[PDB]
């Protein structure tokens, strides 16, 4: 589906959260995560 | 073109092609090595594989 962007910016710390929370299996993409927040 | 040595941004060392490392798109335009700014190796490997995702360095954020 539609995206509110192309650009999706992370900081060190938010990547870092965005990957474990993949690795999790909670989310798919880091994407995913920064969408929620 | 011009022959350039590309500093780190936190440690001011060469950050060369075998580097595994980031850039700031945010506005200080450094590049960074991955180690120095605390990215894990699978936020890293996540940030690059994503197309749509960037990275952005702490001082940049504010
Ligand atoms: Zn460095
Ligand atoms: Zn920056």
């Amino acid at each position: 589906g539609a995206m509110a962007n192309h650009i999706f910016v992370f900081s060190t710390q938010l990547a870092n959260k965005g990957a474990e929370s993949v690795l999790s299996g909670q989310f798919q993409t880091i994407i995913a995560y920064h969408c929620t927040q | 073109g011009a022959m350039a040595i590309y500093p780190c941004g936190m440690c001011h060392k060469e950050v060369n092609d075998n580097d595994e490392a980031v850039f700031c798109e945010s506005g200080c335009n450094f590049f960074f090595h991955r180690t120095c700014v605390g990215l894990t190796e699978a936020a890293f490997q996540m940030l690059n594989k994503e197309v749509f995702a960037e990275w952005c360095c702490d001082k940049c954020v504010s």
